[PDB]
């Protein structure tokens, strides 16, 4: 996590970076549970906008 | 929806459709087809991921 934590940060704009940080899962999940996640599918609509199933 | 070609595994996918209708068309080889009028105006359509 220390790493996908400063990757999304990296990755978004201070707005965005703010409301990730606030979700700190690390009292919850931290070393007793653990989420996986894959993406299915990306599609683009638009300028600047996309979706991602 | 889904697709195949004839045979290959199918394949899933998913369309966006923007429309509107532009009413009753005034021909008769386009009104034995679309009477409703029915126009898409934005199309696209991407694979599934499963």
């Amino acid at each position: 996590i220390q790493m996908n934590y400063d990757t999304t940060a990296l990755l978004s704009a201070p707005a965005v970076q703010q409301d990730y940080y606030k979700l700190f899962r690390d009292r919850v999940l931290g070393n007793k549970a653990r989420i996986t996640v894959r993406v299915r599918s990306i599609q683009p609509n638009g300028r600047g906008q996309a979706t991602v199933r | 929806f889904t697709t195949q070609q004839h045979v290959e595994a199918p394949q899933h996918q998913i369309a966006t459709i923007g429309y509107t209708y532009i009413g009753a068309p005034m021909r008769s080889s386009d009104r034995l087809l679309n009477p409703l009028g029915f126009q898409v105006t934005s199309y696209r359509a991407d694979p599934e991921i499963l």
